[PDB]
């Protein structure tokens, strides 16, 4: 659709201590920076003569969102597992399940940047593929 | 396939208001005139290069749109009838290679 | 039986070729009426079994197939093309008042009776009076030496000239052709057909034929020509062994040795050793030294003794001149033909990725999302492919920017003559450099 | 039409590593004004004492920013598949690359992907007129 | 042969000059009567093999 | 003239293969060992493909 | 898919030495970026005087860093059971090991375990194209 | 040529069980480390007051190479005899015959560091010597 951007962000919170599930609550983008993805679950490394060493790695997601005032701030900083679901404007949908926040930053209480890690991230690939 | 695709693309003009030689469009009307129809058809033909048509030869001449008034004689034409002439050209594909080898020592 | 009740099916049988055929060879010769094979029809011979039952007993074709099966133990499927003696053919007759053919044929009235009872039944001459079992000049090349008088009485004449190659063998591609006749017209006709196989106007069955020419120095060159399609094998006037047996052994050894290794020169006491052929021990190696050098120069394969198995030099074809240019050693060596065929088939396989691929010619460039291409990118890809095959198919290069060119049909043919989709690839490769003269000075 | 710097065609062929499915060659487009950046010489040198240099084996790298095709999964642009890239510049130069691998997958926003392609050798087509 | 069925049509040949003529040279001199060339007529010599004849 | 197989069988195989391969890909030429192969139809081994070069 | 050094599949079969039970083969996964490391030649050598070399009997060792499976007791990874490991690299090579045993267990944190496997011989699949 | 580095490395494998000879095959460097040499066939030792006890030793060679995927990994770890020849960028050539791998260290299956022990290593000394 020639329009790069996100349309919906759904997050589901699962507290790691009390095993309480909350969501999926729609969220809001804080600024002009779009969520950033990495689907290939392997991290390569340069070697000599064109060879490459494939080392097992993890699928990440840098998702900046506006926190919801009905959800404690600790849930956005590693106190709960997250089930994130982001749909772009051109129909693409990124699905992530059983995520975790790795490197929480010092947030001001309104906008939080979520560094999420999952085993694999799904892609929906709007109709017409390969 | 090109014929059926063109037939599907042209369906937007069926039932659309058309303003002939008479005058131009006024404000608020959802009509059109032959020049804009020809422009839209030409741009659609340009955008399908590589999948339906060839690159082109000279797009200013391969596509023409004519009202039925200016084709048939006086008092013979009918409103809402158009004559579109397009010179297709299929995409170029692979064919003979004719490899020539001249070894040495 | 228990443990085999489902989930597994044993198929124990010793007749299963998991590789599958490979490097077919064709033997052309005459068969006697005692056989049961249809003349002028290519058939597959798959064992040292009956053979005689199909192509007759003592025929030149039978012995050629026997030597081919002796030299080659596996890895080839052997084909035969039986021929029939001409109507006017006259059988050559010899008289004896002992070495004949090859070693395994070797052996007053009481002497003759016992000798006939010991002569091999597959010997190509009927038994003392010896008469050729086939009609033609082929019987004229018999030599009998006591390792007793033997001087012949009748000389054979009239040889078949089929000229039915197109109808008989149309598109069954072959690699090695063995012809068991000294008829120069027959060899020339085989030359014409093999050259027609290397025709730009038709799909090619790259093959090679091996022929012999026996006689004195003066006349053997008169038989030769500029054609590289055949490996002319020079044979001295006093050659003991039957020429067709040696030719068939050489062809079979070349076929089985190369097969999937189309780069090895058939030379050396280890790689060009015709083990099956056996000769009586001797000092004179046929041709003289000057004769050997002259045959070496003019594209003739020379052979020499190592019972002693023979050995060949100068495994080259009969290629001496270009259209009219003298210096052309490109196709001199026999292996050059195999390298050319392998390179051609490899390049044809590589170029297969452009079938049906959209080509955007001179007018414009590729639009985003299309899977097309343009001549410059194809030329670059071909250039990189040629570069990546250096050391196995080509030499390093002379100037790759000048030795590879890609041209569309539009810019080669005149206005409105060219047709879209057809290209023209011009490439001057160079065969890889291998072992050669060292010229050691001590 | 020389004297201009830029790319005209970008062709990429994807080969999956586990399924072995070949896709392409598909044309791509730049995401911004930064041109693709190349490195041909497959040896990385280093400084020693008094003008001596030690030659260590290395790779012919190629940095290539492209806009991903919506018909190809994003994981194919981040090292889960091989790439056979080929780029044609406006001045006639063509860079041909086969059996390339993306080494450092940087996080992408879902439209523009920057490739760090490493391969054994990169061949230059060098428009006519050489040496 | 295999895969040599259409498309690629090989035309291997030892003598295929891909440049074409270039910088012609003329040689003038006297010949004997054994030659088979027309006197006072310019002709192109293909190679060195036929010069004697 | 000396075609062994029943002609209608080969004709049906060719038509079915052409239609069945094209279907939604109306661009692929039915040719080559990969695409112009009639798997169902079989023949005894032979060296003369009927027509010779001139009439081919 | 070649020219990529790494490990694709790891299969381990546990055969307890006490109850004589068999579990597997269960697929496993790498804990970090270090690759499994092999030693195939069953003989070790030793330097001697003037070029000579002493050959002595040795073993085919194997270092396998893997993530433990939560359905398997940790004692199995630490020498209380016999393992038949099988590792397939991305270039097609398959290393097969049977009747193995962990020699020098190290204290593990409960997720990542590094084996030191020993066996009489290790077989190499050596992808097609040999000698 | 004011440049340090190897240009060609040739190794010929001779199996000790079947006496099968393979090669020579050109190999590739696995990293920036260059092959190291000890050509002088004798090893010294320090004694009292300037004297040296002169004793026999080996002409060792540490050769890091990338294994060829057509050769078994065991051939690089002491299961075969190696006949290695190397040429540097400055024209120097080291030739080694009847060499054996002495301390096979457990390798990952792409890069192998071979500790070769031989009787003597010959040097080419590019034009201009002594």
């Amino acid at each position: 659709n020639k329009q790069n951007g996100v349309k919906n962000i759904l997050i589901t919170f699962t507290d790691c201590d009390t095993q309480e599930v909350i969501g999926p609550i729609s969220h809001e983008q804080p600024d002009d920076t779009l969520p950033t993805y990495k689907n290939c679950a392997w991290t390569n490394t340069a070697l000599t003569n064109g060879y490459v060493q494939r080392s097992a790695s993890n699928a990440t997601m840098t998702l900046p969102v506006v926190r919801d005032l009905r959800v404690p701030l600790a849930f956005y900083q590693g106190c709960a597992q997250v089930d994130v679901q982001v749909e772009k404007f051109d129909g693409t949908v990124m699905t992530l399940t059983e995520g975790a926040v790795v490197e929480p930053e010092e947030s001001d209480g309104r906008s939080v940047t979520m560094n999420i890690v999952a085993s694999e991230i799904d892609e929906l690939l709007p109709p017409g593929s390969l | 396939a090109t014929g059926v695709a063109l037939a599907e693309f042209l369906q937007q003009f069926n039932g659309l208001a058309v303003f002939t030689k008479n005058t131009n469009i006024r404000t608020g009307i959802i009509g059109t005139n032959p020049r804009l129809m020809l422009g839209k058809i030409r741009k659609w033909a340009q955008d399908n290069v590589g999948t339906l048509f060839s690159e082109f030869d000279n797009i200013n001449e391969d596509i023409q749109l004519l009202t039925d008034f200016e084709v048939q004689p006086k008092c013979v034409g009918q409103p809402g009838i158009f004559h579109l002439n397009m010179r297709y050209r299929p995409p170029v594909r692979g064919a003979r290679i004719n490899v020539n080898m001249a070894p040495a020592l | 039986d228990a443990l085999s009740d489902g989930f597994v099916r044993l198929c124990i049988d010793p007749s299963l070729n998991f590789f599958g055929e490979g490097c077919k060879i064709l033997v052309e010769g005459q068969m006697t009426d005692d056989g049961s094979a249809t003349p002028d029809a290519v058939t597959c011979v798959t064992s040292e079994l009956d053979i005689i039952e199909r192509f007759g007993q003592g025929s030149v074709l039978t012995e050629s197939l026997r030597k081919v099966f002796c030299t080659c133990k596996s890895g080839v499927s052997v084909y035969a093309l039986p021929r029939e003696d001409a109507a006017a053919g006259v059988k050559a007759v010899y008289t004896l008042t002992l070495y004949m053919g090859e070693a395994e044929y070797a052996v007053a009235t009481d002497i003759a009776a016992a000798i006939v009872a010991a002569i091999s039944p597959d010997f190509p001459y009927a038994a003392i009076t010896l008469t050729a079992r086939n009609a033609g000049t082929i019987g004229n090349h018999l030599s009998v030496i006591y390792t007793v008088t033997f001087a012949q009485t009748t000389a054979g004449s009239v040889n078949p000239t089929p000229n039915d190659y197109a109808t008989v063998v149309n598109e069954c591609c072959f690699a090695v052709y063995v012809l068991s006749s000294d008829d120069t017209d027959w060899q020339e006709n085989l030359r014409d057909w093999i050259r027609s196989a290397w025709d730009c106007s038709k799909p090619q069955c790259f093959g090679h034929g091996y022929v012999f020419n026996k006689g004195t120095l003066g006349q053997v060159l008169a038989d030769g020509d500029n054609s590289a399609e055949l490996s002319r094998l020079a044979l001295p006037t006093t050659y003991p062994v039957l020429p067709y047996l040696t030719n068939a052994a050489y062809g079979a050894l070349s076929a089985c040795s190369t097969c999937n290794n189309p780069e090895l020169n058939i030379q050396g006491q280890t790689f060009g050793l015709l083990s099956c052929i056996n000769m009586p021990e001797s000092c004179t190696p046929g041709w003289t030294f000057g004769e050997v050098t002259q045959l070496q120069a003019n594209g003739f394969v020379v052979s020499g003794p190592s019972y002693t198995s023979p050995y060949i030099y100068n495994d080259v074809t009969n290629y001496l001149r270009d259209e009219k240019n003298r210096p052309n050693a490109t196709f001199r060596d026999a292996s050059s033909r195999r390298l050319a065929a392998a390179t051609g088939v490899a390049l044809a396989e590589f170029l297969q990725q452009f079938n049906g691929l959209a080509v955007f010619t001179k007018n414009t460039n590729i639009r985003t999302g299309i899977i097309g291409t343009n001549p410059r990118l194809m030329l670059g890809k071909i250039r990189k492919w040629a570069q990546d095959n250096v050391g196995t198919l080509f030499s390093e290069f002379d100037n790759i920017n000048e030795d590879i060119q890609l041209l569309t049909d539009f810019e080669v043919q005149p206005k409105c003559v060219g047709q879209p989709g057809i290209f023209h690839l011009n490439m001057r490769y160079r065969p890889p450099v291998r072992g050669a003269r060292i010229n050691v000075n001590m």
